[PDB]
């Protein structure tokens, strides 16, 4: 059990519950063409993170 | 403070949980509630002495209180804190109902221009439902030069060498294309022979602002989803100036407005004096932007700059031009299932988040006091 | 074109009080530098410059 | 006995939720005692600050009228 | 309008008149546009009708404001013409079919 | 010399309220008040002088 | 002498209600309703919180004035 | 029988009130704001 601040409790009752509709199993994050094809690593586009 | 984990999880907070928008916001609008920066009052002032009971200006006057909503304050610092904010649900525009009818249908327009000066970046977000409605004022006032621009596109994309590759479609724009590489086709700033008013009255939503670097922010070394971290701050500090900078923009806005408006008129004879109560009213906004420009661009261009340093607030928000800038679009993709996109329009409201209210200019013009007009008591500005 | 009467309020006090015309002649200026900023546009840029 | 020439009534109104304005001239006679029954938070004080006003373009001609 | 066959009566074998039968219906169906082609009609019978009354009143050298409220009274039909123009060509259109 | 004062200002303010296309009603009745203060200036200015 | 500061005109009542414009309807009848707003507001002042109020209307009194 | 148009029109029209393609409603806006009061379309809101 995380540990949650006076103001945390009022942020996870406000999100607030679901999580498990999204595959973690490599996930990376990247950017996308507007088109919707998902594009590579930029190095001089997306930051180092 | 750790810079690559907390940009990190925050991708992946905005995907996994899309109504961390209404966190960001209310934090942003305890900041605005809490700098004393806009107060509403019950004394309007939309009209000039003698132009309300007037009885040329009665079709006028049904067409701006028709508009201007009352001076809620839980929706003009609504209205503020949206605007540095990330955007995670995509911004609709709350639907107007015009058919352009009267040359006193003007206020329409003017409450688009004031709405693109006030809130640049909000504007941007929803700058293609601005042209569902202002390709009903064209085509029902500029007939022979409609056509013009509407056989070139009214969506168009961006080419990989830079070009601008106009469809050629008449389509009505939704909020979804968006995300698409198709753009609103009027606010590309590109000259067309023939179309020479079309794109001359486009050149009245141009922002008034500058692009202030998050100096406070990279120092402190918080999290940013960006190179360079650059806000756009709708207007600069204008200290020691007799006449305003920010408030002249309005009056060669209204310049040109007021010769639309004249040649609508003159277009279908009406009368002298119902042409008279126009351009009475178009310089009453004259005086009355003159009394707020003090106040905007010395107490709000200070809370907007310091508002693009928090640590929530990690997205470039604006760029400053309507004819190239797109949001990044982040996602999260797994080679195992599908990718989740960061800004994504599903509709999931905060109850009230989404639907943006073009309104909200009318009480910020007229039916606010500021504590900078009052000069006569000193307000002594509240630091928060 | 109803606040001429402020500019005749000033004309007056010029021909009827011109000593105490001079010793208030600035603020008169600030007064006025706001009507021609407003109805000579073209004829203020001049003459600030 | 109703008369055709009544419908001309039958109409009312409907209170809302955000306030007029006090017409500037109110604060003036907040004090002190402007008449008798206009004292601050009374009847004919929020009346005089409300409905507001007297002109002088009406009771001039009215003034003329009765010579 | 347009001039359509009776495509599902021929097949139906029903009793017609003539040899070909050739009904017609007022309006072509008006889906996926932004301006209506039967409302932008209107708009070219109105602007010629404005020049008809405008040169009319000045023969007569009448009012200006009783020739300016003829005119807003021309287009205030332009607007009641163009939000029932979409469920005439949408709607209508069927039915006469 | 209040003459050639006026001479000028109802010009002044002809020039500015044809711009704004207002009335001739409205414009008239100001310039009704422009020569009015002649007559109260052509009567106390036999005092002052 | 029954509203010595108070106001004449039917005119100063207007600033305190809201017509929608869709009653306008007949060319008297923008100086008809004023009276409708100068009386209720002096008829009803004990009970006026400083809430402004707006008129609604029976669909004769708009036939009726049609006339 | 001259009288079959009365046979193949109520036919007709009962083909249309059953698509309920038109309701009426008592809501007249044959006129624009500010046009019905104003003095000088008299002659023009008689003849509409």
């Amino acid at each position: 059990d995380v540990d949650s601040t006076d103001y945390g409790k009022l942020t996870l009752r406000f999100l607030g519950t679901l999580t498990r509709s999204l595959k973690m199993q490599n996930a990376q994050i990247r950017r996308i063409r507007p088109d919707g094809t998902v594009l590579r690593y930029d190095d001089q586009i997306d930051i180092e993170a | 403070f750790d810079h690559d984990h907390i940009i990190r999880c925050l991708m992946l907070a905005a995907a996994n949980y899309p109504r961390l928008e209404g966190i960001i916001v209310q934090i942003n609008t305890g900041y605005v509630a809490s700098a004393n920066v806009i107060r509403p009052v019950s004394e309007k002032r939309y009209f000039p002495e003698n132009l309300e009971q007037n009885q040329s200006a009665a079709r006028l006057v049904s067409a701006v209180k028709a508009r201007a909503s009352e001076a809620d304050i839980s929706s003009i610092h609504l209205a503020i804190a949206r605007e540095v904010s990330p955007m995670f649900n995509v911004h609709e525009l709350k639907k107007i109902a015009e058919s352009f009818e009267d040359p006193s249908s003007i206020v329409v327009v003017l409450e688009f221009i004031l709405f693109a000066l006030f809130f640049p970046t909000e504007f941007n977000r929803i700058k293609g439902d601005i042209q569902n409605v202002l390709l009903l004022f064209f085509s029902r006032w500029y007939p022979v030069e409609y056509g013009i621009f509407i056989q070139r596109g009214a969506t168009y994309t961006i080419n990989a060498a830079g070009e601008f590759e106009f469809s050629g479609r008449n389509e009505k724009w939704d909020q979804s294309l968006y995300l698409s590489e198709h753009f609103p086709a009027l606010f590309s700033d590109v000259p067309l022979a023939g179309a020479n008013t079309i794109i001359a009255i486009m050149r009245l939503f141009t922002p008034q602002g500058f692009l202030r670097t998050d100096d406070l922010a990279i120092a402190a070394n918080f999290p940013r989803a960006s190179r360079n971290p650059q806000t756009y701050i709708p207007y600069t500090n204008q200290r020691g100036t007799v006449t305003n900078e920010f408030a002249s923009r309005f009056r060669t806005i209204v310049a040109t407005l007021a010769n639309v408006v004249n040649e609508r008129a003159v277009q279908d004879d009406m009368q002298k004096a119902t042409r008279s109560c126009t351009k009475q009213w178009l310089r009453h906004l004259e005086t009355q932007f003159d009394n707020i420009a003090v106040a905007h661009t010395d107490h709000l261009s200070v809370v907007y700059a310091t508002m693009s340093n928090f640590m929530l607030n990690f997205t470039n928000n604006f760029s400053g031009n309507h004819a190239t800038f797109k949001p990044d679009q982040y996602v999260i993709t797994s080679p195992e299932g599908s990718y989740k996109p960061i800004i994504e329009r599903q509709g999931e409201t905060v109850d009230g988040l989404t639907i943006i209210d073009t309104s909200i200019v009318w009480p910020i013009l007229c039916q606010c006091t500021y504590p900078l007009v009052r000069q006569s008591i000193m307000e002594e500005i509240v630091y928060p | 074109p109803s606040s001429i009467v402020v500019v005749l309020e000033f004309i007056l006090f010029a021909l009827f009080f011109p000593t105490e015309f001079n010793r208030i002649k600035g603020d008169i200026q600030n007064v006025l530098l706001l009507f021609f900023s407003r109805w000579y546009p073209v004829e203020y840029g001049i003459f600030i410059q | 006995s109703t008369i055709p020439a009544d419908a001309l009534h039958l109409h009312e109104f409907e209170v809302e939720d955000v306030t007029v304005d006090l017409l500037p001239h109110a604060k003036h006679t907040s004090y002190s005692s402007l008449a008798y029954n206009m004292s601050f938070g009374s009847d004919g004080w929020f009346a005089f600050a409300l409905l507001g006003g007297l002109d002088r373009s009406a009771n001039l001609l009215r003034l003329d009228v009765a010579s | 309008g347009f001039l359509r066959t009776d495509d599902l009566a021929i097949a139906a074998n029903f009793p017609r008149a003539s040899r070909n039968p050739q009904t017609y219906i007022p309006y072509t169906n008006q889906r996926g546009t932004v301006t209506n082609e039967f409302a932008s009609r209107f708009r070219t019978i109105v602007a010629t009708l404005a020049n008809v009354v405008n040169e009319r009143a000045v023969q007569d050298d009448m009012q200006k404001a009783t020739r300016s409220c003829t005119k807003q009274w021309l287009r205030h039909l332009e607007t009641q013409f163009d939000n029932i123009a979409v469920a005439h060509t949408d709607h209508l259109s069927v039915v006469y079919a | 010399r209040f003459r050639t004062i006026v001479a000028t200002l109802a010009n002044v303010v002809n020039e500015r309220a044809v711009q704004d296309d207002m009335q001739k009603a409205t414009r008239s009745c100001t310039k009704q008040w422009l020569r009015h203060l002649e007559t109260q200036f052509d009567n106390i200015a036999v005092a002052h002088t | 002498r029954q509203l010595f500061f108070l106001s004449d005109n039917p005119v100063s009542a207007e600033r305190l209600v809201r017509i929608p414009p869709k009653y306008y309807v007949s060319t008297q009848c923008r100086a008809l309703y004023n009276i409708f707003s100068y009386l209720h507001i002096l008829r009803s002042i004990a009970n006026n919180r400083g809430k402004r109020l707006k008129m609604v209307l029976h669909p004769g009194l708009i036939a009726y004035v049609r006339g | 029988y001259p009288r079959l148009e009365g046979i193949i029109v109520q036919i007709n029209t009962g083909y249309v009130a059953s698509a309920n393609v038109i309701r009426p409603v008592s809501e007249k806006r044959y006129f624009p704001e500010n046009l019905e009061q104003n003095q000088s379309a008299a002659r023009l809101v008689s003849a509409v």
